[PDB]
């Protein structure tokens, strides 16, 4: 399933990670540019 | 880049004037303007 993720509010609301918490594949791809993806691994360092 | 721009969007975005000057000014998912109001023309002898 392709998400999208919102870079506009910070993960406050419990969203992000409702909507990475559904990802079992073994290679994931990132198109978004350098601090989005700062912090999209900052959230996903502390969730798993 | 700034921080507090797309929280200013959030705030303009939720914004409702029932008692405007032009009516009802409210914004939608978009922001856009909501409760157009508009004319239904019709050309009669080459006069709107």
């Amino acid at each position: 399933e392709v998400i999208h993720l919102d870079m506009s509010l910070d993960d406050i609301d419990s969203k992000i990670q409702n909507q990475l918490k559904k990802l079992q594949s073994p290679v994931i791809l990132l198109y978004c540019t350098k601090e989005e993806a700062t912090y999209i691994f900052e959230v996903a360092h502390s969730v798993g | 880049i700034w921080k507090t721009g797309p929280l200013f969007k959030r705030v303009l975005m939720s914004s409702k004037y029932p008692d405007g000057v032009t009516g009802r000014i409210e914004f939608n998912e978009d922001g856009d303007r909501k409760f157009a109001q508009y004319s239904i023309m019709n050309l009669q002898n080459r006069k709107l």
